[PDB]
């Protein structure tokens, strides 16, 4: 299907805080308006929003790991 | 053979630490900014030249000379009486936004120099309430143009501002008149006054002194208008025209003399009042 | 683009272009441009008085709407400096027909207004022509008061075809506003000076035109009515614009005598086209005198002056 | 010594930069584009990070992605290389802020040294020898402008303080075109680099361009390495460099080395950077600084012994210089060709793939590039595919090899600056060694029937 | 002609910075330069009904 990935290089988080429940997770799909992970980038905790409306298959990625531009980050059926 | 390699992933256990502000970001276009950078070009996005918020006292330092600077109506406190019961109590409010902002209330007056002309300037701090024309903004606005006034300068303000101060009801849209009547008592002696319009600029405000001043330069992609765009929407029911209440748009319908970028703005002030004073041209 | 009867110099000026090219073009060639270069523009030099010596009024017309002349953004350029234009009639829109502001002339301060008619065709459209809306005679009247306020002189300049004869120009009270420009700009407290560069006429162009000064160019109509509404309605027909034109006595110097203008600047040869700067720098010289002898006089007295000369108008 | 660092570049320098941290065992990681995925120093590194898309501005000059790498991966310096965001200062400045070491000189100086006219008034304050020119900025004083040109004499050159790459500069062949010309100028240069900045600066007919080696490690230590001559040049782009210059004498690299050794120190320079200069009748006039490591160091790395690459990284890791003014020494001559995309006249980039290639090899033949077989070069960048040498004891020894190396060279499917190359070092002018920079310029000609 | 539109005007503000009131009723035709002259300048503008005024024919 569609794979929607990091614009920006920086490390990925996907709960907004350090104790914080994850924007999205396994299963639940998403809609073209919601955010889905934070790519911090010298503190400034930024946020990704789909494009298109679908399941979330799976996360490509876990939280604390660099990603790099265009990096692949979840995959929508 | 490297030229086949295995593209492997990266450690994520490797960890660096940036300061915390030292990098800023611009929701306009985006693109992350670097502090001091944004902080040296008057809070301009260089991206996308998009205005941003200043505060009233950089502001007001920018603009006047270094060293200059002086401070008028200082003393003016809110004296809530209405003690209005909202959600929160008025008070409630005014203490928090003292308190987060530094300042007593919406507007700071300092009087200063300009190239070394004497003036009077001032500014609102938006995040004040939305920047409310509080009694103390119009006290202090009287007493910036009574300074004006006993000593001959131009006087200059900027306008940020929702709407005049809801919590003190009609004591706050009566100093529209009181700030009125200062003006032309100034504009009769042949004192210019330049106001200088920044988003946003709307409500009472607008409509009293931010559009009265012989000048009226609105900075850039700034709202400027008397109705909010969520009322004239729900009112005609339709869909507005685009640049709504945009200084590119109000200079288009006659409302606005020119449009200046924050970067010129001292010089342009400073050419245009020493061309209307008469003063000779000031040296780059 | 150079009139009908500029054809001589024309085709002297088509055989010089192509000198730059032959400098560097192809096959080598470089020839001895200079020789050729002076040869033909002492032709070109000769020719253009052979051909602006024997104009008469309906050509003055003609060369006064040369599509290749200075508007007052030229005039501002070449003669002004520190501009700040105004735009705004702070009612219901700016009007591009007409350009405003404050600038300074040889470090004074003063206020320029005149009209821009565009150069090519796309400001052209963008400016109407230079025909105002009234909306554009409000800010005229805005900024004139501005002037008057701040101990101000006001420098302006004329080249309007006319009042936008429109169903939006008429519907905003054009007839008011017209008179209301004609009766303030006859109280202001400062001198006032007033050209008539390129075409202008018609009334509304009289808006900006009520000063203690009045002067033209040798080759700038001003004319009640334009020649080809002139003959329209009186002769009937529209070809005989120029026996209009030679009646009405819209030339310069037919109008000097009539004591209308106080004077006239000459212009560089073949029209002020050729010569731009030369122009700007004529009529920067004119402005400065006409200002200098009237900044003795006190307000007071340059007001009932200026009152007693309108008084003087009409042979009545 | 630095623990890691990221190669804030691209190619030849980038690859070179690769092999330098190796040796001295810092790891290394690479900051790549999109496009290039499959670069040689990309794939030979340890760790490949993407900041972009393939545009330059976009990936890059992208000076948020870098430093987001860099913080990522645990760097504690980057390399920028030249190029893309050499001689950035504000670049400089956030590098240096944000936590991290900019391996090079400090943001101040490039600030001063970045401005053309302003690098010169500091060189007039430090002794150096400077061209007659404005000596400031150009204002709108036509008048004082034609006076100056007057002063310094006909015919004169318009060049923007902030230009770079070569472009951006005006021939003005009379005050009849000067107020064109110089608005033009300003206009190319504000479009391009952002900067109006223009100057005034006499024009010289007969130059032999020279530049001077120098390394401090702004601890009040600097040193002159040997000299250089990048005589030939095509739209004043570089393409044979030969280090030492012929008839420099031991004298004369000596005097001018201890006046730039000097400024060095005045100006604190950290990094290494080479003084730029233009030679006739036994004179030198300064023209600019490329406070960075230019395109032609190895031409002094063979003839030094010395490596710059490892110096630089070595006064970033804090250590002063290891190497005294007296212990350098040049024992020998080299030769420089770069290749690079182009058509072998048009002068059009020529992107392609490579379906074969060959390296020289042989003695003294030295080949730096990361082109190979298979490679498509990204129709995106600069025309550059490597920086080959061939050092010999005397310039013929070495010319005789280039001409051998050239030979054996092959680089198949995309056309190249192989022809011209060749017919250079054929030339009997070159060989004898000491044109004027125009020699190339001349030898192309004009117009013929 | 042209000219005494500037003359009326003159007057018009002599007498009206006095304080005494010129009323200008518009009969038809009223168009072109009397129209904007002084027509449209006096204190009020009472216009006759279905009369034709304006500046342009
Ligand atoms: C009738 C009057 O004069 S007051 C009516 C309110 N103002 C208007 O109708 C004119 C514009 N209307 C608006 O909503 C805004 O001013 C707009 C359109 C410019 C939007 O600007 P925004 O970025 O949305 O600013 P916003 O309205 O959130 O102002 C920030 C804060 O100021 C407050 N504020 C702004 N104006 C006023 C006001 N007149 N009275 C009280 N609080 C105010 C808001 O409640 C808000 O507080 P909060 O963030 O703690 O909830
Ligand atoms: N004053 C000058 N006189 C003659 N040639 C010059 C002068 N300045 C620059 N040049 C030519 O341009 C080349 C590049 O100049 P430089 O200032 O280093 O510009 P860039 O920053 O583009 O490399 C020089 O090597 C020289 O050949
Ligand atoms: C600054 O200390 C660098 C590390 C990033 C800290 C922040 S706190 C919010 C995010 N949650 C988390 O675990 N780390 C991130
Ligand atoms: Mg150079
Ligand atoms: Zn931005």
């Amino acid at each position: 299907g569609h794979i929607v990935r990091s614009p920006m290089v920086g490390t990925f988080y996907r709960t907004p805080s350090p104790d914080a429940k994850a924007f999205i997770e396994v299963g639940q799909k998403v809609n073209v308006g919601d955010t889905l992970c934070i790519v911090e980038a010298m503190k400034m905790m930024n946020q990704i929003e789909a494009d298109k409306s679908g399941t979330v298959k799976a996360i490509l990625v876990e939280s604390g790991q660099p990603v790099e531009f265009d990096e692949p980050l979840v995959v929508i059926e | 053979s490297w030229i086949e390699r295995i593209k492997s992933n990266i450690t994520p256990t490797r960890k660096a630490s940036i300061p915390e502000g030292v990098w800023t970001k611009c929701d306009s276009c985006g693109q992350v900014l670097y502090r001091a950078e944004l902080e040296r070009n008057l809070e301009v996005c260089p991206k996308c030249d998009h205005h941003m918020r200043m505060t009233a006292r950089n502001r007001l330092h920018s603009l006047l000379d270094e060293g200059s600077l002086v401070e008028l109506g200082s003393e003016l406190e809110p004296k809530d009486v209405l003690k209005f019961r909202d959600s929160k109590k008025y008070k409630d409010r005014l203490a928090s936004a003292q308190k987060e902002t530094g300042e007593k209330d919406a507007l700071v007056v300092m009087k200063g120099t300009l190239y070394g002309m004497p003036v009077v300037a001032a500014a609102f701090e938006f995040a004040f309430m939305g920047g409310s024309m509080g009694s103390v903004v119009g006290a202090r606005f009287v007493r910036a143009v009574e300074q004006a006034l006993e000593d001959n300068c131009p006087l200059i303000c900027f306008s940020a501002s929702g709407g005049a101060r809801m919590q003190e009801a009609l004591m706050s849209l009566m100093q529209m008149a009181k700030t009125s009547a200062a003006l032309a008592k100034m504009q009769e002696r042949g004192l210019p006054y330049i106001s200088v319009l920044t988003d946003p600029t709307m409500g009472g405000v607008s409509a009293s002194f931010a559009m009265l001043g012989d000048l009226n330069i609105a900075e850039p992609k700034a709202l400027i208008g008397f109705a909010g765009p969520r009322v004239i929407e729900q009112t005609v029911r339709e869909k507005l025209p685009p640049g709504f209440q945009r200084s590119e748009f109000l200079i288009e319908k006659g409302a606005i003399d020119m449009i200046v970028r924050r970067p010129e703005m001292r010089l342009k002030l400073a050419s245009i009042l020493a061309k209307l004073m008469n003063l000779p041209a000031p040296n780059p | 683009n150079f009139l009908d009867f500029e054809q001589p110099i024309a085709e002297l000026e088509a055989k010089i272009d192509s000198l730059t090219a032959v400098s560097r073009q192809d096959e080598k060639l470089d020839i001895n441009i200079d020789e050729e270069v002076h040869r033909l523009r002492e032709k070109s030099v000769e020719l253009t008085r052979k051909i602006f010596a024997d104009l008469g009024a309906w050509q003055i017309a003609q060369l006064a709407r040369h599509p290749q002349r200075p508007y007052t953004l030229d005039y501002v350029r070449l003669a002004f400096d520190e501009f700040d234009e105004l735009a705004g009639d702070r009612a219901y829109a700016d009007d591009k027909a007409i350009v405003g502001g404050i600038a300074r002339l040889d470090g004074r301060p003063v206020m320029i207004i005149g009209h821009q008619k565009g150069r090519e065709t796309k400001e052209k459209i963008r400016r109407n022509f230079g025909m105002p809306a009234p909306e554009g005679y409000r800010k005229a009247l805005r900024l004139m008061q501005m002037a008057e306020r701040f101990k101000m002189p006001i420098i302006t300049f004329i080249d309007t075809p006319g009042a936008y004869p429109g169903v939006g120009a008429e519907e905003r009270g054009q007839s008011e506003a017209i008179a209301r420009n004609l009766r303030e700009m006859s109280r202001l407290g400062v001198p006032v000076v007033c050209t008539v560069i390129g075409e202008g006429g018609s009334g509304g162009a009289l808006a900006i035109g009520v000063g203690d000064k009045v002067n033209m160019l040798q080759y700038s109509t001003y004319s009640v009515i334009s020649p080809e509404g002139c003959a329209s309605i009186l002769w009937k027909s529209a070809d005989k614009a120029p026996l209009a034109a030679e009646a009405m006595g819209i030339i310069a110097p037919r109008l000097k005598e009539l004591k209308l203008i106080d004077s006239i600047i000459p212009e560089p040869l073949g029209g002020a086209h050729r010569n731009p700067e030369a122009m700007a720098a004529s009529l920067k010289a004119q402005l400065l005198a006409d200002l200098a002898d009237l900044d003795v006089l006190s307000t007071e007295d340059l007001k009932n002056r200026r009152y007693q000369r309108l008084m003087s108008y009409g042979y009545a | 010594m630095l623990d890691k660092i990221v190669i804030a570049n691209r190619g030849e320098i980038a690859l070179r930069i690769l092999r330098a941290c190796k040796e001295l065992g810092i790891k290394t990681v690479a900051v790549h584009s999109s496009a290039d995925r499959d670069l040689k120093h990309v794939l030979l590194a340890d760790e490949t990070v993407c900041i972009g898309p393939a545009p330059s501005v976009k990936s890059y000059l992208n000076i948020p992605a870098i430093i987001s790498a860099a913080e990522i991966t645990g760097a504690v310096a980057i390399h920028p290389g030249y190029g893309f965001l050499s001689e950035n200062a504000n670049f400089a400045e956030q590098v240096e802020r944000s936590g991290f070491i900019f391996i090079g000189p400090k943001a101040e100086t490039i600030r001063l040294m970045g401005d053309k006219v302003s690098a010169i008034a500091a060189m007039k304050k430090a002794g150096v020898p400077c061209v007659p020119g404005s000596d400031g900025p150009l204002g709108d004083d036509m008048d004082k402008n034609r006076a100056i040109a007057k002063r310094i004499g006909y015919p004169v050159i318009i060049k923007a303080s902030g230009g770079g790459g070569g472009r951006g500069m005006r021939v003005v062949r009379g005050d009849a075109e000067l107020a064109q010309s110089i608005s033009m100028t300003r206009a190319e240069a504000k479009a391009a680099f952002s900067n109006d900045m223009v100057y005034m600066e006499k024009y010289l007919e007969n130059p032999r361009h020279v530049e001077i080696q120098v390394l401090a490690d702004g601890q009040g230590n600097a040193i002159y390495l040997a000299e250089r001559d990048c005589s030939m040049q095509r739209r004043h782009q570089k393409v044979v460099e030969e280090a030492p210059a012929p008839g420099i004498t031991p004298e004369l690299r000596r005097y001018i080395g201890e006046r730039c050794a000097k400024a060095c120190v005045d100006i604190g320079y950290r990094g290494a950077g080479t003084f730029e200069f233009l030679f006739e009748n036994g004179e030198f006039y300064f023209i600019e600084m490329n406070t960075r490591i230019q395109v032609e160091h190895p031409v002094t790395e063979m003839i030094t012994g010395v490596d710059l690459i490892k110096e630089q990284l070595r006064i970033a890791a804090g250590q002063p210089l290891s190497i005294k003014q007296e212990e350098v020494h040049v024992r020998g001559h080299a030769v420089e060709c770069r290749i690079n995309a182009e058509d072998p006249n048009t002068f059009l980039p020529s992107p392609g793939k490579i379906t074969r290639f060959h390296a020289p090899g042989g003695f003294g033949v030295r080949w730096e590039s990361h082109i190979y077989a298979g490679y498509t070069v990204p129709p995106y960048y600069d025309s550059m595919i490597g920086k080959l040498i061939c050092y010999g004891e005397n310039r013929d020894v070495a010319i005789a090899r280039m001409k051998n190396a050239l030979q054996e060279l092959i680089i198949d499917g995309i056309k190249t600056n192989v022809d011209l190359q060749i017919r250079i070092m054929n030339d009997e002018n070159f060989q004898h060694g000491g044109t004027n920079i125009h020699y190339l310029e001349k030898k192309l000609g004009l117009q013929e029937k």
